[PDB]
RNA sequence: ACGACCGUAUAGUACGAGAGGAACUACGGUUGGUGGCCACUGGUGUACCGGUUGUUCGAGAGAGCACGUGCCGGGUAGCCA
RNA sequence: CGAGUGGCUUGCUACCUCGAUGUCGGUUCCCUCCAUCCUGCCCGUGCAGAAGCGGGCAAGGGUGAGGUUGUUCGCCUAUUA
RNA sequence: GUCGGGUGAGAACCCCGACGGCCUAAUGGAUAAGGGUUCCUCAGCACUGCUGAUCAGCUGAGGGUUAGCCGGUCCUAAGUCAUACCGCAACUCGACUAUGACGAAAUGGGAAACGGGUUAAUAUUCCCGUGCCACUAUGCAGUGAAAGUUGACGCCCUGGGGUCGAUCACGCUGGGCAUCGCCCAGUCGAACCGUCCAACUCCGUGGAAGCCGUAAUGGCAGGAAGCGGACGAACGGCGGCAUAGGGAAACGUGAUUCAACCUGGGGCCCAUGAAAAGACGAGCAUAGUGUCCGUACCGAGAACCGACACAGGUGUCCAUGGCGGCGAAAGCCAAGGCCUGUCGGGAGCAACCAACGUUAGGGAAUUCGGCAAGUUAGUCCCGUACCUUCGGAAGAAGGGAUGCCUGCUCCGGAACGGAGCAGGUCGCAGUGACUCGGAAGCUCGGACUGUCUAGUAACAACAUAGGUGACCGCAAAUCCGCAAGGACUCGUACGGUCACUGAAUCCUGCCCAGUGCAGGUAUCUGAACACCUCGUACAAGAGGACGAAGGACCUGUCAACGGCGGGGGUCUUAAGGUAGCGUAGUACCUUGCCGCAUCAGUAGCGGCUUGCAUGAAUGGAUUAACCAGAGCUUCACUGUCCCAACGUUGGGCCCGGUGAACUGUACAUUCCAGUGCGGAGUCUGGAGACACCCAGGGGGAAGCGAAGACCCUAUGGAGCUUUACUGCAGGCUGUCGCUGAGGACUCUCACUCCGGGAGGAGGACACCGAUAGCCGGGCA
RNA sequence: GUGGAAGUCUGUUAGAGUUGGUGUCCUACAAUACCCUCUCGUGAUCUAUGUGUAGGGGUGAAAGGCCCAUCGAGUCCGGCA
């Protein structure tokens, strides 16, 4: 079976959804963890220095 | 017996399956009463259709050479 | 290279775990305050999914209902006893001290009260040879002479289901069904049939181990494969 | 846009001890190539006509579908070898 | 032993292309060369004849079918001018 | 699709009718996920729609989803999270152990709903009628009340009960047809309340010594049949519900086969087939309460995923519509749906191309190869070789039969079930279409079913049962983690880990020198601490004594890595190739030699065989069965070929509409030669050449497409290997700390493990922290 | 005779798979498609949903296969000009 188009047909599973805490469609309803803000994993807000250039 | 295996598996394998199952399917003398009505119910489990006595034995024989020794000593 | 299969095992992932939730009971000798008065009646005989051997359901006097490691020759209706003064008949459990030398025994404790550790598989048995006030010498199924505290409890008789190993599996499918009830990854791909990256015996233009198969005791995991600290190999001599 | 071969008469002759065995010329045919043609033979011919299976239109009659004819038998013109 | 011609083989060289000139063999379809295998016209013969052998002119036409092998090549079979 | 017609400024494709078609596990009906308003109405055509559009899933505006009894909700599953505890430098990190919570919308468990009616759009939700469940309150009954039952369960075979459907018979109602007398539709009516009860189990009677019974197994003096009785089923029968409802009308009765549903019997397991909430147990009247969330629509060749109105992908139920037949098969046809797998008009419609039909005579000559195509075919009877693991081979092969019509026989309770007989009779052909094997032999490989390179490899590769070796007594072996801890393990040697070989059958020789592993070890070597000597008012430092693991040394071991020659009638380096097999899928010479077979056979098979460079679990030989595996032979077959022809359908060609891309330094009508960085449309010399346009097959533009995969170069990269260099985990071992009392020893008090506790085992060891030596491609 | 076993046979039942055609397509209907052919189809079977394992790590009947068109070490951003 082709890994491309033919394998795209079984994709009717809901995972990432609108997050209660940040509003982004990143709350993974299976993991109950937001990949954008960290809700469900961290009380503190998800954030990293690599999200911007080193000297900025 | 091993006739269900057709021309598959070779001699030894089906010769022993037939031999083992042959003895397994023989009439067995119930330990409780003395009637020849003991049948295998599963792995190591034996039961008398006559009086219902359900007991432990070998996997394919109701009695094993080791179990017989116990009685003695 | 990559971690070898033996290393994937230790992580305890689903593929390597035993289907514990599907198991029936953790066979262990009952605890008795003392006196031995404890007796019960066999209510049924069941199949043990973790041992491919029968096991017995027992209702004890004080209301307790527990499955028991069943020796051969135990049936519904039988009365089993557990204690120092237990009669000396198959199916009963008592300390090696109260047991007459020369009698076959199973489910032997390693340390008094641990509930039983030795001789528990199909049709096997230990052999109580010597007694003493200090040591009870038992011969385990492997043939080893084991010195045990005479206070170690044991069950009279040989384990039920003897002879299971006498029948060949004949087909892959039968192994399959058994393996599904154990904590094991099956089937088994030979190391020499793998790539170098996956196993120390992997690689090559044809199949053969790269070095000799006997590996040192000190070899690290990932390398300890083949014949581990073999004192010898082959059949000759 | 014609190439080449076989056969007959020449002749059982010339030549030759014999065995064997030509030619010029005149004929008939074959093969390969070439161009055209369909009276003849052959192919096709889901034009056409008949037989017949299953099913549907109640039967009969007469029909549809079965891959672009259901299958089978015959086959005009034309096109062809 | 000596002097050459060809550019089909092999070797040599490293000029051309590494921001790619698609491989071998086969096939199909077209043109050509002559160092001519057959055919035409000839010369010599250890040319009686018949069948040959060798040579000259000559490239109009022909040079086919098969068995093994991917084979080119080559071996083999029956036809063939 | 076509002919008429409707609307409209405008109609091939928007709507009506007729005629003609397409879809039958779907192109129909109901839905899960997912989409998210796509649903309905009105108004529109700038956008989207493969052409057009008055149409629309498009644009704009409004409207639309109603629940005690359908789902959610509640329960618990694999498993997940939170808190506590502990770890970690630390945490948003981490395993265990507690507690708590989460975790199933078709498709797990589960209190309770049916029928009719209604809207443009909802509907077990609204309306009408009827029924039912739970909780609470009141009243009567009741003292019972928690034991038990249920929820609640695998795979295979099978009996009985039985509804719908389908079919048959006959009657009634309506319709169709018009030579007969046939053909079609209907003939209805729920939940619920009540009642009936087969099977299983049991009781009494009875008293079988051979009877009883089954599809089959089976049953019995431990009490068979018969007889009587207890318990006891359907989504089933029956009565009510119902001068409810529905129907234009009639508003049936019997039967067979019987999905659903109910209830039994048998067989299998080195496999044992959830749990919890809840229900029952545990009566009745009346009344009150029953909130919250979901509900439109699509569910796909246009509403989902695939950038698209994408020929792909995507779960469940309807598996009982008719004929057909073994059939959920084909073909044909209902119900229901559709003409939207959405551009049309024209030319006998040429060449050429895609699918395909038929081709005389020959019959594999084609070709790497029978690739492609063809042949055969269903069912019954007869008959069936080598070989074989006795199963098989086998549908071997081969031979015969096959329709219709008339009258019958047999099996069975019967079928609208099956098996036969006699007679008549038509065709070229009776499995008449459809459905539907070509067959046989030799050799190689792997035993077999199975697995695999999603996207050029399905194989001989992997797996497998079987054979074998290794480690380990469980405070284990093996493995994961930095740690806290963890998998194996609800396990315990008939175990489970680590490897090799790869069914069966006959077998599996010789070698321990090297390497590996393991055991032993007088002596030799072997680190650090402590100790002794020298040195230093101390220290650095030098040396000694002691000596662990390890090494030297010795031994064991090849189903451990591997080896099995040259020379002579021993030498390297341990042995010197045994049974077998052999020009091999291993043989350079090589198309080896002989034979078979063919006109001819580098092929194939057999024999020989000095084997460039066969050989025994790096398994050897051999082998029935199996195989989309490799090679070869025969019969049959045939357009593969001789050698091509004609035809069919869709294109191609012309016309309306829609409308890209690739590619482009410039110039460019070229051809023959030459030259040039040696492969020129453009330079040089000649030749030819009036321009534009249509169709064609692709000779050239070293045509387009891709900064060559080959090769080399770079003090480039990466994956992999090892007795490369250097290090790092990990294992072993000495030492110090924890650590205590009296080169060998006892004890108990730390510490560790077993025990519910009492206590037991072990014990200054082990664990842990630190350090030293050895091993150490496991890793960088 | 009964019985009805089997990693058993035939089989486009459903469903799974993917051998040949080196066909059609190859600016595709499609960044793995279409048709015919072909294999399996009671079991080591196929499948929905839920759920676990994560990057030198998983998973792997082992092909360096697979881990969202990405694999001899995923993807994203950062180190980084
Ligand atoms: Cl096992
Ligand atoms: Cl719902
Ligand atoms: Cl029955
Ligand atoms: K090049
Ligand atoms: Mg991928
Ligand atoms: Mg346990
Ligand atoms: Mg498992
Ligand atoms: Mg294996
Ligand atoms: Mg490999
Ligand atoms: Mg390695
Ligand atoms: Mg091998
Ligand atoms: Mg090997
Ligand atoms: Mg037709
Ligand atoms: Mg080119
Ligand atoms: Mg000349
Ligand atoms: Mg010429
Ligand atoms: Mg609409
Ligand atoms: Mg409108
Ligand atoms: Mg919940
Ligand atoms: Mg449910
Ligand atoms: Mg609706
Ligand atoms: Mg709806
Ligand atoms: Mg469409
Ligand atoms: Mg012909
Ligand atoms: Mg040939
Ligand atoms: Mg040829
Ligand atoms: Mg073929
Ligand atoms: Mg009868
Ligand atoms: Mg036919
Ligand atoms: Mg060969
Ligand atoms: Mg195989
Ligand atoms: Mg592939
Ligand atoms: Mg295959
Ligand atoms: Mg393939
Ligand atoms: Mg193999
Ligand atoms: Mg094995
Ligand atoms: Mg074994
Ligand atoms: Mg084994
Ligand atoms: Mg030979
Ligand atoms: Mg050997
Ligand atoms: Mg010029
Ligand atoms: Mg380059
Ligand atoms: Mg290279
Ligand atoms: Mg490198
Ligand atoms: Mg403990
Ligand atoms: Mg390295
Ligand atoms: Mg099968
Ligand atoms: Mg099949
Ligand atoms: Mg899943
Ligand atoms: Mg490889
Ligand atoms: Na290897
Ligand atoms: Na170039
Ligand atoms: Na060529
Ligand atoms: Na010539
Ligand atoms: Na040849
Ligand atoms: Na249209
Ligand atoms: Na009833
Ligand atoms: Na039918
Ligand atoms: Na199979
Ligand atoms: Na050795
Ligand atoms: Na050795
Ligand atoms: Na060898
Ligand atoms: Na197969
Ligand atoms: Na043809
Ligand atoms: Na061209
Ligand atoms: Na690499
Ligand atoms: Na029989
Ligand atoms: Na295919
Ligand atoms: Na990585
Ligand atoms: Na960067």
């Amino acid at each position: 079976t082709g890994a491309g188009t033919p394998s795209q047909g079984k994709k009717n599973t809901t995972t990432h959804t609108k997050c209660r805490r940040c509003g982004e469609k990143s709350y993974h309803t299976k993991k109950k963890v937001c990949s954008s803000c960290g809700f469900g994993k961290s009380a503190k807000r998800r954030d990293y220095e690599w999200q911007s250039k080193a000297g900025e | 017996r091993s006739g269900r295996f057709g021309a598959r598996y070779g001699r030894v394998s089906r010769r022993r399956v037939a031999e083992i199952e042959s003895e397994m399917n023989e009439d067995h003398a119930c330990p409780n009463c003395g009637e020849d009505r003991v049948d295998r119910q599963g792995t190591g489990i034996w039961q008398c259709s006559y009086c219902d006595y359900k007991f432990t034995g070998g996997s394919y024989k109701p009695e094993t050479p080791g179990g017989k020794t116990v009685r003695r000593s | 290279g990559r971690r070898i299969q033996g290393q994937r095992r230790g992580r305890g992932t689903s593929t390597f775990r035993a289907p514990s939730h599907r198991y029936k009971a953790d066979l262990e000798h009952r605890k008795v305050e003392d006196g031995d008065v404890i007796a019960g009646t066999v209510v049924d005989i069941e199949h043990d999914p973790a041992r491919s051997a029968p096991v017995a359901a027992v209702e004890f006097e004080d209301g307790d209902r527990r499955l028991i490691l069943a020796p051969e020759g135990v049936g519904v209706g039988d009365e089993l006893q557990v204690g120092v003064s237990a009669e000396i008949a198959p199916g009963n459990t008592l300390p090696l001290a109260e047991i007459p030398e020369g009698v076959p025994v199973c489910n032997v404790e390693s340390s008094p009260g641990d509930g039983g550790k030795f001789a528990r598989a199909s049709g096997v048995n230990a052999q109580l040879l010597t007694h003493d006030r200090n040591v009870a010498v038992v011969k385990l199924p492997s043939g080893e002479m084991k010195r045990l505290d005479p206070q170690c409890r044991a069950t009279i008789g040989v384990v039920a289901g003897g002879g299971r190993t006498d029948k060949p599996f004949v087909k892959a499918g039968n192994k399959h069904h058994k393996m599904k009830a154990r904590g094991t990854k099956w089937p088994n791909v030979r190391g020499v049939a793998m790539n170098a990256v996956d196993h120390p015996f992997g690689g090559g233009g044809r199949q053969h181990p790269g070095k000799p198969k006997s590996i040192s005791r000190n070899a690290p995991p990932g390398r300890k494969v083949g014949d581990i600290a073999s004192k010898r190999t082959g059949r000759g001599g």
